[PDB]
């Protein structure tokens, strides 16, 4: 369900070649329910990514603040 | 100068228990085996009794059936005191099935080659209903000593489908043992004890095998006393 | 299993100057101490060759 | 708002809810131990803050009930046990769920 | 003030172990104290341990 091989794909004619990253599967809905824990979890650590990429589009790209701060 | 003992008879006056009998031993070892023998052969020794069962329609062991007139609880505690033994294997299962009006024994378990049932004429549950019937299968493997129910959990190897059952293990095939001394025949000579142990087993343990490999058991560990 | 055991590891032997020794031995399984000390004491203290 | 007796309850993994169905009450004949979860019950705690992170997460996924609180009644301490009978008395003003 | 009540019967089976009061039936108490092996046991000349 998410490895195979073109000799697999040969039952169905071998329509693509083996190793391709492309999308082959999609799902109707998700619940997403009982992972509220796991969802809360999942947007705090996307806060922090989005508080680095922040960080990486200002300071990163001014090469940070050359100037008197407080600590 | 000292007189090896050698076994000499084996009366097995029953199929449960049975005397050994030991030629010339000297004086004043006729308490040192006797003893040292006796609590190696209460102690330790392979039992083969049941540990876990699994019943066809109840889902744990203080509810009840239609059509036994007992317990679960007690048909477990009845059972617990089943003497198997084993041959080939060291962890074997066993199925039964029983229908109709009557009790069901040990003979009424399915019997392949491997497994003997030492005691046919034992009881295990009766039956009342004509259209009531009991198919469980159970669990025998080796051991020694005493095991509580308890720590047969510790395993954690996923044992919780509910129709699963933990009995008390009591794999200890003696039960009861004795020994005295007294006089023994001549051999141009005197002062010579000979050895009589009587040996109650349950029925999965000959005489003379139980001897030989308590004396194994006794040698093996004792020879560690060869110091620095 | 069947036949394992626990043979045991002669921690120390404290000897005190030529005649006082104390053998430990460490572990022993349950129920061995005694016939063990039983088998020896017996086979020592009673019968053994030794001139007088 | 009222209490909620479903299986929902954070913070856990997979063991305390294998000791559960899909209603909340834990099966008949479960080898329990002490320190485990019998009937699943959450609390709803109140709103009491408003941050992005709560747009982020109960505004988007819908999930308005939307925090909780760890109130199961587990197992006291230093018991095993067997669990042979559960009982469920509902009043009737309160739609019964798939195990009632 | 009440939704719904949900009542659990848990059943433990409680062995014996050192610390249980036990007694006879008149007067001679006492805490057990020791799950001594059997091999350990004063036995009669006939072989049955107490």
């Amino acid at each position: 369900t998410k490895e195979i091989t073109l000799e697999a794909a040969r039952y169905e004619d071998e329509s693509l070649n083996l190793g391709d990253y492309v999308e082959d599967q999609i799902e109707s809905v998700t619940f997403d329910r009982i992972t509220t824990q796991t969802a809360k979890q999942v947007i705090v650590q996307k806060v922090r990514e989005a508080e680095r990429a922040m960080v990486v589009d200002q300071f990163r790209e001014h090469e940070g603040e050359i100037i008197t701060g407080v600590v | 100068e000292f007189l090896k003992p050698r076994l000499v008879d084996i009366e097995q006056v029953s199929s449960t228990h049975a005397k050994v009998t030991l030629e010339p031993l000297e004086r004043g070892f006729g308490h040192t085996l006797g003893n040292a023998l006796r609590r190696i052969l209460l102690s330790s020794m392979p039992g083969c009794a049941v540990t876990e069962v699994e019943i066809d329609g109840v889902l744990h062991e203080y509810s009840t059936k239609e059509g036994v007139q007992e317990d679960i609880l007690e048909i477990l505690l009845n059972l617990k005191g089943l003497a198997v033994r084993v041959q080939g294997k060291d962890e074997v299962i066993l199925t039964l099935n029983k229908s109709g009006i009557g009790p069901v024994t040990a003979a009424d378990i399915t019997h392949d080659g491997d497994v003997e049932i030492v005691k046919p004429q034992h009881v295990i549950c009766h039956l009342t209903d004509e259209n009531a019937s009991i198919s469980m299968r159970i669990k025998v493997q080796r051991g020694r000593g005493y095991v509580p129910a308890s720590t047969r959990i510790h395993s954690e190897e996923d044992e919780r489908p509910i129709g699963r059952l933990l009995v008390d293990a009591c794999y200890s095939p003696v039960e009861r043992i004795a020994y005295n001394v007294e006089a023994a025949r001549v051999e141009q000579r005197t002062d010579l004890d000979k050895l009589v142990i009587e040996m109650e087993t349950n029925g999965t343990i000959d005489p003379e095998e139980a001897i030989r490999r308590a004396a194994t058991i006794l040698a093996e560990q004792l020879e560690a006393f060869v110091d620095l | 299993s069947v036949t394992e055991f626990l043979k045991p590891r002669l921690v120390d032997i404290e000897q005190v100057s030529s005649t006082h020794a104390k053998v430990t031995l460490e572990p022993l399984e349950r129920g061995f101490g005694h016939t063990l000390g039983n088998a020896l004491r017996r086979i020592l203290l009673s019968s053994m060759p030794g001139c007088a | 708002g009222p209490e909620e007796i479903t299986a929902d309850i954070p913070n856990v993994g997979e063991a305390a809810l294998s000791k559960l169905d899909e209603s909340g009450i834990v099966y008949i004949g479960a080898e329990v131990t002490g320190g485990d979860i019998l009937v699943g019950k959450v609390t709803p705690k109140g709103e009491t803050q408003l941050t992005p992170e709560e747009k982020l997460l109960r505004a988007i996924f819908g999930e308005k009930a939307s925090d909780v609180k760890d109130s199961s009644l587990r197992v006291p301490n230093g018991v095993s046990g067997t669990v042979i009978d559960v009982q469920v008395f509902t009043r009737d003003g309160v739609e019964k769920d798939k195990r009632a | 003030g009440v939704l719904k009540i949900v009542k659990v019967y848990l059943a433990v089976k409680r062995r014996i172990q050192p610390g249980d009061k036990m007694a006879g039936r008149h007067g001679n108490k006492g805490v057990i104290s020791k799950i001594n092996p059997i091999e350990d046991m004063p036995y009669d000349e006939n072989g049955t341990p107490v």
